[PDB]
């Protein structure tokens, strides 16, 4: 009735789609293999945001999975839930692109972009009033960023009222293992600003800063890097499908954080995690989850809000919790410390609270923030690609896919537009 | 509601994992981890055991 | 050991 | 006779109206499934449940009531909860998307298309009343539907109803917490286009409601369900004079002649005295003069603004309980001669009495006290122009540099709309500047 | 460029949007588009009616 | 309400931060484990003032255990109470200073008070009214002295209504265990004075001077030496976690005690210390606790009152008295020793009783009281100094760390006039 239909790309996001769908099936109850087995009737109510039917009571997901090499299909369909997935709607070519955002933008991901537009328009059409679609990318590869720029402006062009979201995965900078990564995420990012409703930033170095740090994981993985995505990629969506004494969708959320149509990279993070050790240590009351939504450390981007100002804020409850005690702790982090909060709107703050608790919990926490210390994550891709763009490094890499070097110099200045604009507002 | 008023709810309450074999620890309760290693120091032996008799 | 039975296309298979 | 249709416009106005009508049936003597227990008289028993609740023929009552809403999660829970069975369905309207606190999505865009469809269903309760006092409006300023499709509920009602008394409570933004960001956005726009189409307006702003229940009530924690708890005490307090047996009867029509003595003036602020607590009424007697004394108490008062500030342009005190017409004047008596109220010059009457017989009711498991006596009060006050300079405060900070307008524009509605309802709202504050000034 | 200036003119020197009439029933929302059916009178409103 | 912080730094500031979290965990009734094993009631009442609250009726103490080196710091984490503690709250450095004032205060501490003040500011905004914290360090070496004057001088400038107590544990002159350590604490004494309000002095050589000629142990150790200076530690804030007839928190305790904000230098001492073979014959009786603190063998700095002027005394009583046995008894040592009081404050003895007596005891006592016998403390310290630097003896370990000779001879300046201040009341 408010259905969302997924879309996935490249081995990043087909690899963070696929924990998120194991954390969603067993918060609705359901099995490996796709029928219900829960307990509750809230649990059945609100399925169908994301989960289709199909016959004799079994439930197939949303989730349109886009990639470029047929080596990351096989990964996803033979993995723990990868049973529950319709097999047409995998999409797959069988030559990659190979770190490179014009394989994916003109040559490569051209003839494989009108396959996956006859995928979603067969599932976009089918939702009784749809609310809007979700990506999940990143902005280092070759099908994730190059085609999955692509994609985005095919949907805007086509269905405009609908909301569009992604949760980008922009480039660690200080953790990096591709050479060529600037020059696509550079390439990618006038894509964004014209064709997304909300964009979030992650970083897999600040995804890293959590697993050492809060949690005292001695062995992590990228399947506890992608199981902290998912944590807020089921919080944003979770008055959707549960009743609560406040709601707030995905829509209401973008009315309330975005004043200008060009300002919309957020900065995640999920509040009650907790070392093994120092489980035992703690209770689960209302200043123990505001405590860490607004910890600059638990982040989920490699960027600190302390060198910004926070235009707008997001908070999103779960449990079953005082009106008044979430009320007044968001008053009182506005109240401490006002020089991290921009002047020209007096309530900085949008609140929601929703009744059922992620399984096995008794509260929980989510947070969207949106800053002026997020310019600080552009130009260090703009040091780093004209570094390395003044002397034509990789260039004959991209230019001889039938590219100009002016539109390379143009993605130079409609990036540099959002460093100046977002800059204007600190002042 | 008196629960939530409770003078004594920290007193009447567990824990989110008692121990490393409770039951209500899942994948979506984010408190079990799946590449913590109890496995380590048994399987690193093993490693070197394995390497001494290559 | 590498095992590309999902993967391989329909044209082109054993 | 005697019937009230009451909207309830909002997640809030649904909340607030799940929480009424609970009161409701414990009140008169109706089950959750809509049946009395039987009624073992002759013929019809009791038939003071008429203002509220119709009958079939069969023997079961159905509420005059109407449910808004622009999201399905928040009806959904009174469709399949304990009260299920007590509602016709087609009294719940749900929409399939929401206005997401936008003004203009919930007036221009999502509001006109769902106008129709719910002035089709009150015509239905309005043609089974003989006699029909008014609505009844609960909404809450700060949403999309709470503020823009209810503005035009109103607009469209004066078209078709004419001078029919339109009554609303209400919940102002509170001055400190809140929950939004474009909440002055909505909450300017929506008191410019209702201003000359309500005929009254009650406020309570949730903030001070947290404030008597961490404090007098020993209830630490206060979710929405111990707030609503009390709105419905003062819904029951205004309307008992039309079910109950009474000594003075008030009507809702002398709400309006009594607190609203200009045009553009219409704002009286809610209060209720003995909200107690069950260990502090073993030690506490509750006269009729201890509980007057409650009302005019700052601390006691249900919004977060101080009488003191301002002067109190008239009073309507509401009685109920086991008390005497004596003792009602003599504590009015008493607290004219304190000089730490001030009524204004021009009005040497000031009040508005109203006394009545039933007890306040227990709810099973509520928050308060058996109490034998209560008082509820609806008093206007001068004191609320500080609370539009708290509101134009934080609408041209926010509009200087024109944040958030980009979310109105494009949505069905011009940009000078702006400039023109906090224009409108300029002279509002120089006109209760007028009122405070005496006639030298 | 001065985009805190230009964004104001977007929006104060244009139209808006007019939806498209859509009636509801049911008390479950369904909607359907209002020209089409059989309601609010359109063909009456034709060139060449009554000759 | 009155929650107090406990602020520790050193080895020294680890192994009086060991012993002392056991005797009030005994106080207070608390197992090696954590929880609660008490008696009465009166056991929870005031236990906020320390500990928190975990799930499961734990109590994890309000402590910051700094150092500079995690090796005598393993030796806390695995005691007899090394398990109450949580093992975030320890704030440990690869690359210790060691005997240096200079390498704690610019080069190696400036870069690890990054993270106390994350770990502080935890501790202290979860108090829901803080009272106040509590310093308790060496000022031998560079980890106590050169890095903890440096966590005073930013928390006294964050929090600056609240209060800020110290133990200093100032090295005795004729025994020690350091060449340079008047370099490492005449250098601190004026970056003190500043940034606290109330001090104490506790000498390790006066603890000597308790278990030979007063507890009569042939073999003392550090542990029997802790025992002795946890005894006060808890002795000055027993009002705040018991009730009274005539209460005294840390407030009311300095706000008779120091009459200018640079005297604040107080010397403790401690009534029932008795022989194991003479402890039978003695009776717990008013006038044994007040007979042996003006006494001068009992008090925990070496350095006596015979030279100066009790300027103002404190005191305060422990177990179930009747107080006018505390009345009569400061009176009548009062009049008697009447050229050992200044004039110029006529009423010189402050008092409180508190109900609840030492763990397996009556009745007990402790004194608080500055002097101008105290001055002779920074006689002997600033004699050292001048004895040291005049020929530059181990100057090159503190200018190459990034400093000036200015630094060390500001520090000569104040010697010559923060005692001329305490000497003007001879």
């Amino acid at each position: 009735m408010r259905e969302i239909v997924h879309l996935q790309a490249g081995q990043c996001g087909n690899q963070i789609g696929a924990k998120f769908w194991e954390v969603i099936s067993d918060e609705h109850g359901i099995d490996p293999t796709g029928t219900y087995h829960g307990d509750s009737d809230l649990q059945l109510e609100r399925i169908n945001v994301y989960y289709n039917e199909a016959t004799g009571g079994k439930y197939v997901p949303r989730a349109v999975l886009v990639d470029l090499e047929p080596g990351t299909m096989d990964s996803v369909r033979s993995g723990p839930f990868g049973q529950i997935f319709r097999p047409d709607n995998f999409v797959f070519g069988q030559s990659g692109a190979g770190n490179n955002w014009a394989k994916g933008h003109y040559t490569e991901g051209a003839e494989l972009v009108d396959s996956v537009l006859d995928v979603v328009r067969k599932e976009a059409e089918s939702c009784d009033c749809l609310q809007g679609f979700q990506l999940t990318h990143s902005l280092g590869g070759g099908t994730g960023s190059g085609m999955g720029t692509l994609l985005i402006s095919k949907i805007r062009e086509e269905y405009p009222d609908r909301i569009m979201n992604t949760f980008s995965v922009v480039p660690s900078p200080k953790v990096s293992d591709t050479v060529v990564e600037p020059y696509n995420a550079t390439l990618s990012v006038h894509q964004l600003v014209e064709n997304t409703d909300e964009t979030y930033c992650i970083d897999n170095e600040a995804l890293y800063d959590i697993c050492f740090r809060t949690l005292k994981l001695t062995t992590p993985t990228y399947g506890d890097l992608n199981h902290l995505v998912s944590a807020t990629m089921s919080g944003v969506t979770t008055c959707l499908r549960f009743p609560g004494q406040l709601n707030a969708d995905l829509r209401k959320l973008a009315v309330n954080m975005v004043p200008f149509p060009r300002l919309h990279f957020f900065m995640p993070g999920f509040a009650p995690l907790t070392s093994r050790g120092s489980q035992q240590y703690r209770a689960l009351t209302v200043p123990e989850l505001t405590q860490q939504m607004f910890d600059a450390k638990n982040m989920m981007a490699a960027c600190d809000p302390r060198h910004g100002r926070y235009l707008t804020v997001a908070a999103v409850f779960r449990g079953r919790m005082s009106m008044k005690e979430v009320d007044e702790q968001m008053l009182n982090v506005q109240n401490k410390n006002s020089s991290y909060f921009v002047e020209w709107i007096p309530n900085n703050v949008k609140t929601a609270v929703c009744d059922i608790p992620p399984r096995g919990l008794k509260m929980s926490a989510t947070f969207i923030g949106n800053s002026t210390a997020i310019q600080e994550l552009f130009k260090r891709i703009s040091e780093q690609f004209t570094a390395m763009f003044r002397r034509k490094a990789f260039l004959h890499w991209y230019t001889g896919e039938g590219m100009d070097e002016m539109e390379f110099t143009e993605a130079e200045s409609n990036m540099n537009d959002l460093v100046s604009e977002y800059q204007q507002y600190q002042d | 509601e008196f629960d939530l008023s409770d003078p004594l709810a920290l007193q009447k309450e567990l824990p989110a994992r008692i121990s490393d074999n409770d039951m209500r620890n899942t994948i979506s309760g984010m408190q079990k981890f799946m590449g913590e290693d109890l496995n380590f120091q048994e399987r690193r032996r093993f490693q070197k055991e394995q390497s001494r008799e290559w | 050991r590498k095992n590309c039975s999902f993967s391989t296309p329909v044209p082109l298979s054993l | 006779m005697r019937e009230c249709i009451s909207i309830h416009v909002g997640q809030a106005g649904v909340q607030i109206g799940n929480a009424c009508w609970e009161l409701y049936c414990l009140e008169h003597g109706i089950q959750p499934d809509g049946q009395m227990p039987s009624d073992k008289t002759i013929g019809g028993g009791d038939d003071s449940f008429n203002t509220f609740f119709s009958e079939t023929g069969a023997g079961k009552h159905v509420p005059r009531a109407v449910f808004v809403d622009l999201e399905p999660t928040v009806i959904d829970e009174v469709r399949t909860g304990t009260y299920r069975q007590l509602f016709h369905p087609e009294q719940l309207i749900t929409g399939k998307e929401d206005a997401a606190n936008n003004y203009a999505r919930g007036h221009y865009t999502i509001g006109k298309e769902i106008i129709d469809l719910v002035l089709d269903r009150i015509r239905k309760l309005a043609d089974q009343c003989t006699g029909l006092q008014g609505f009844l409006v609960f909404h809450s300023f700060g949403g999309g539907t709470g503020s823009g499709f209810t503005s035009l509920l109103m607009e469209r009602l004066s078209v078709d109803y004419g001078k029919k008394s339109k009554l609303e409570f209400s919940i102002y933004p509170a001055p400190q917490v809140s929950t939004a960001v474009v909440e002055p956005y909505n909450s300017i726009l929506t008191t410019h286009t209702t201003l000359e189409h309500s005929d009254c307006a009650f406020m309570v702003d949730n903030e001070a409601i947290y404030d008597i229940c961490r404090r007098n009530l020993d209830i630490e924690r206060p979710t929405y369900t111990n707030l609503n708890r009390l709105i419905g005490q003062i819904v029951s307090s205004i309307t008992a004079s039309l079910r109950f047996d009474g000594a003075l009867n008030v009507d809702l029509t002398e709400f309006q002649t009594n607190l609203v003595p200009y045009p553009r003036i219409h704002f009286p602020l809610a209060t209720y005295a003995p909200v107690i607590s069950a260990e502090k009424a073993y030690h506490e007697q509750l006269s009729v003069a201890e509980i007057t004394n409650a009302c005019f108490e700052p601390a006691n008062q249900m919004v977060k603004c101080d009488p003191r500030h301002g002067k109190y342009m008239a009073c309507c005190l509401l009685y109920r309980g086991d008390v005497v017409p004596k003792d009602v004047n003599a504590a009015i008596a008493t607290i004219k001669t304190k000089r730490t109220i001030q009524f204004v010059d021009w009005c040497p009457t000031g009040f508005k009495v109203g006394i009545n017989y039933q007890p306040p009711t227990v709810v099973p498991g509520g928050d308060l006290a058996k109490v034998q006596r209560a008082v509820c009060m609806l008093s206007n006050t001068t004191a609320i122009a500080e609370a539009w300079a708290r509101l134009d405060h934080k609408f041209d900070l926010m509009y200087a540099k024109r944040a958030f307008v980009h979310w109105y524009v494009g949505e069905g509605m011009e940009e000078g709309e702006f400039s023109e309802a906090r224009e409108d709202m300029a002279a509002l504050e120089k006109d209760y500047e007028e009122v405070g000034v005496d006639s030298v | 460029k001065n985009f805190i200036n230009t964004n104001a003119a977007d929006v104060i020197m244009g139209v808006a949007k007019k939806p498209k009439p859509i009636y509801v029933d049911k008390r479950t929302g369904d909607k359907h588009d209002l020209e089409t059916s059989g309601l609010f009178p359109k063909y009456i409103n034709k060139k060449d009616y009554g000759i």
